[PDB]
C-alpha cells in the first residue's frame, strides 16, 4: 500500500540516545611504549578523525546528527601490576597553533583526565566538546580542529615485559551540555583553572626533601627564554591581587610500592630545607594506600590574610617574596623495595569564592 | 558500507594497479563506493590517488570473496 | 573517575528501534529498461547482500542485533506519467534452488506487494523475513538464503524517453511479526494463497473478449513439458475437492489510458465465446480509474453448490469439465489513444472459511 | 568456521595482556548450566568432537 | 614458589538435606546443570588481537 511521503518520521532531529551500546561510536587504540619517558606523546589526533574507519553502533548517528545535546564520555580501559604504575592525561583542547606545546601544563586546562593505571582498572570523565554552549555536532569538531591529546606525564616505574595498549571508548551519554565561560567579574563563586601546580619527584632515601609552589601562579609556566600558556591562567593573570579558597587535587604518579607520606601547608619562601618544624604551622597528611590515587587538599580562607599577587617579577629570590607557597614536605622517607622516585602530581582545580583585585599591567616572565 | 573496509579495499586496488602496470599512484582517500552482492562482493570505487603529485580520479573494480583471502582488482582507470 | 564495567548496559539485547529514519538500514537501486519484457528479472538477490556497502542508521545495529522482533517495511518510491504504466512485483521466499524459474506465478506467493507506478506514486509493504517464528536476525537471513526478487510482469505500455530507477528503502518498522503456518486441518478459517490466476490481456478493438481461469487451481501452472510450483498451491492440493469465499485481488497492468470496463464472475466451462448473456449469471463490474489500480472481487459460499476438485486431468475439454471456472469478460471494448493491450492481473489472495475433503492421490500436469 | 551456523561464544581482549612478571593470562570458562533448557528432537548421533 | 607447597584438605560433614542431582528426558527443564569445561584460555602478553 501507498503512504504520504512528506509525512513520514524521515525529518528526526533527536539527539543520540541509548544504552552505552548503542551510543559508543568510536574506539581508539593508544600504544604505550614498554620504555616510555615523562613528557611523550602517546596520541594526538584531531577529535574527529577517531571516529574515522569505524563501524559503531551509533558512528552514523553520530556523523549525521545535526545537534547533540549530551556530552561525550570516555572510557579508558587500561592496566597493569600494582606493582608497577605510570601516570597517564587524556585531554581535550579546542583547538591548535603549528609547532604546539604538549607539556602536561599547556594541556590540562579545560578538560581532562588524569590516572594512574596500577591503582585505577579503568577510568571515564565525560565532557562537552563546544565549551559555550549546551550543543555541538560532528561538523562543528571537524572544522573546529578540537583535539585530543594523550601523553604520559610520568615513566614506567618499573617497566612491563612487554608493550602496552590503552583501549579508550568514545560514547555519548545523556546529561546536559553545560558551559564553561570565563568572565571579568571581580568576585567569582568558582573559577576552575585546573592549572598544573607542577610534578613533585623526591628520590629515595633520607633527606630533606621539600618542594615549594608559589601561589602566584598567573604568567605561565617556564621553558627556555619563553614561557608556555593555558588560557584560565592567563586570564586570573587579567586581575593583580586575588585571593579564595584553593582546591588542589593531589595525585600520585609513581606505584604503590614506592612509599611515602607527604605534609602539605601554606607558607612563606624563607623557610629554608632543614628547618625541621613544619608542623607547627597548619597542615594536611597524605598518606596513600595501594588502591586510592588521588586526594583533595583544600586551604580555606583562615590560611591567607590578605589577597597577594599573580604574577611576581622572576628574579626576586625566596628571601624577598611575599606572597605564600605551597609546601610539599616529605613527613618521612620515600621509601620501596623497587628502585623509582617517588613522584606526584599536583593539580590546582580552581578557586573557590575568588575575589579578583585591580588590573595587572603585566610582568613577562614566569618562576618565582 | 563499512568505510574502514572500503578504505582498505581501494588502498589495495592503488597498490594492486601499481603492481600490474608498473605505475606509483598515491593513494589519498576514498570518495565514492558501490558494494554489489554477486558471488562474494563486487565493490565499485571513485578514489582520489596522486599521480605525479598531481591529484587526480579512479575508477575501481574490486572483486572480495569473504570466505578465503581472494581480492581481485578487476579494473582501474581514470574518470 | 572509575566504574564498574561489568554493570553496564553494554548487554542491551532490544530490537531495533526508533523514527522510519533511525531504522532504515539499505537502499537498493533497481535499474527498469527503457524497453523491458514480461517475465524480466530486474533485481534477484540474498536479502542479506542488499545490506552490503551501506552505512545508513540502522546499518549496523541491524547486523549485529542478535533478535529482532519487528518486521521489514520495504518502500518503493519509482514513478512515471500516467500517459504510461507497467507491473513490477516485489516479491521475498524463504530460498532459493539451482536454475529456479522467475515466473510471476512461481514467486508471488508468501510475501509480495504489486503496483503499477503509473498510478501509485509510492508502494510499502511490510513483511516477516522468517514465516514461522515471532523473531529473525541478519545472521539467520544470511545463512538461510532468503532471496528478494523484483521481476516485470508486464512491460511499458508506452515507453519513456530514458531509462528508469526504482529506489527501495529497507527499514524496520515496529509491528509484531506475527507467523504463517500452513496446516492440514480440513476447516479452517483462513487459508492465505496468493495464487496468480494469470494475466488477462485483452488487444484493442470490438470483438468479444472472454477468459477463462479455472477454480481448480492446484497441481501449479504449466511450461514446456513441465509445470511449476508454490507452496501454498501444492499444499491446496493435499486435499481433494475443496470450497470456501475466494478473494480475488484484481489489478491494471496497463496504463490509464488504456480504458476498458470488465465484468467477473463464476460460470461452468460449456459457455461458448459469442455467448452475449453473460450478465444473466451474477457478476461484479469493474471499471478502474486513473488513480486506482487494486480491486477485490470476493466470491461468497452462494456461488458454489458444492465443492470441486482441486486438481483435474489435463485432457479435459471445456465441454466436459465441471469444475467452476472465474470468467473475465469485457462489457464493452478496450480503448485508447495509444496502442497497447489492457492488462490485468488476478491474483487469487486467500480462501475464507475454507473446507478442503478429502485425500488427493495426485493428478500430474497443470490446466485443464 | 566460514560454514556453521550454531553461535560461538567469543572472549576477546579488549586492550592487551600486561604485567610486570613474565606468564599468560590463563583464564578458565565453564558453562555451570542451562537456565529454561528447551531441547529438541532426538540425536541419531555424529562421532567426533569439534567444530 | 620459592619450595614445595602443601594444600589441606578438611573434611567434614555438615548439617545441609542431600539433595539429588538427576538427570532426565524432559523436553523442557527449568535447570539443567552441566559444570562442561568450555576450555582454558591462554592470551600470551602482548599487543596483537587475540581472540578466542
Amino acid at each position: 500500500m501507498e503512504q504520504n511521503l512528506f509525512a513520514l518520521s524521515l525529518d528526526d532531529t533527536s539527539s543520540v540516545r541509548g544504552s552505552l551500546l548503542d551510543t559508543k561510536f568510536a574506539q581508539t587504540r593508544v600504544l604505550l611504549s614498554k620504555a616510555m619517558a615523562g613528557g611523550d606523546v602517546l596520541l594526538d589526533e584531531y577529535l574527529y578523525d577517531v571516529v574515522n574507519g569505524q563501524d559503531f553502533r551509533a558512528t552514523v548517528a553520530f556523523l549525521r546528527t545535526h545537534v547533540i545535546t549530551g556530552k561525550i564520555k570516555v572510557t579508558a580501559t587500561t592496566n597493569i601490576s600494582d606493582n608497577s604504575g605510570c601516570c597517564l592525561m587524556l585531554a581535550i583542547n579546542s583547538g591548535v597553533r603549528g609547532k604546539y606545546s604538549t607539556d602536561v601544563y599547556t594541556i590540562c586546562s579545560q578538560d581532562s583526565m588524569t590516572w594512574n593505571p596500577g591503582c585505577k582498572k579503568n577510568f571515564s570523565f565525560t565532557f562537552n566538546p563546544n565549551p559555550c554552549g549546551d550543543s555541538w555536532s560532528a561538523e562543528m569538531i571537524s572544522r573546529s580542529r578540537v583535539r585530543m591529546t594523550v601523553i604520559c606525564v610520568s615513566g614506567w616505574t618499573l617497566s612491563p615485559t612487554t608493550d602496552v595498549i590503552a583501549k579508550l571508548d568514545w560514547s555519548i551519554v545523556n546529561e546536559k551540555c553545560e558551559p564553561t565561560i570565563y568572565h571579568l567579574a571581580d568576585c567569582q563563586n568558582w573559577l576552575p583553572l585546573n592549572r598544573w601546580m607542577g610534578k613533585l619527584t623526591f628520590p629515595q632515601g633520607v633527606t630533606s626533601e621539600v618542594r615549594r609552589m608559589p601561589l602566584s601562579i598567573g604568567g605561565g609556566a617556564g621553558a627556555t627564554q619563553a614561557f608556555l600558556a593555558n588560557m584560565p591562567n592567563s586570564w586570573i593573570s587579567m586581575w593583580r591581587y586575588f585571593r579564595g579558597e584553593l582546591h588542589f587535587e593531589v595525585t600520585k604518579m609513581s606505584s604503590p610500592y614506592i612509599k611515602a607520606t607527604v605534609t602539605f601547608l601554606i607558607a612563606f619562601g624563607n623557610l629554608s630545607d632543614a628547618f625541621g618544624f613544619y608542623e607547627s604551622f597548619p597542615h594536611r597528611i597524605v598518606q596513600f594506600a595501594e588502591v586510592e590515587e588521588k586526594c583533595t587538599l583544600v586551604f580555606s580562607q583562615q590560611e591567607f590574610v590578605t589577597a597577594w599577587s599573580t604574577q611576581v617579577n622572576p628574579r626576586t629570590t625566596l628571601e624577598a617574596d611575599g606572597c605564600p607557597y605551597l609546601y610539599a614536605i616529605i613527613h618521612d622517607s620515600t621509601t620501596g623495595t623497587i628502585s623509582g622516585d617517588f613522584n606526584l602530581g599536583v593539580k590546582l582545580v580552581g578557586i573557590k569564592d575568588f575575589c579578583g583585585i585591580g588590573s595587572n599591567p603585566g610582568i613577562d616572565g614566569s618562576r618565582l | 558500507e563499512n568505510s574502514l573496509e572500503i578504505e582498505e579495499l581501494a588502498r589495495f586496488a592503488v597498490d594492486e594497479h601499481n603492481k600490474k602496470e608498473n605505475a606509483l599512484l598515491e593513494f589519498v582517500r576514498v570518495v565514492k563506493a558501490k558494494e554489489q552482492v554477486v558471488a562474494g562482493t563486487m565493490y565499485y570505487l571513485t578514489l582520489e590517488a596522486k599521480d605525479g603529485g598531481k591529484k587526480k580520479l579512479y575508477e575501481a573494480k574490486v572483486w572480495v570473496k569473504p570466505w578465503e583471502n581472494f581480492k581481485e582488482l578487476q579494473e582501474f582507470k581514470p574518470v
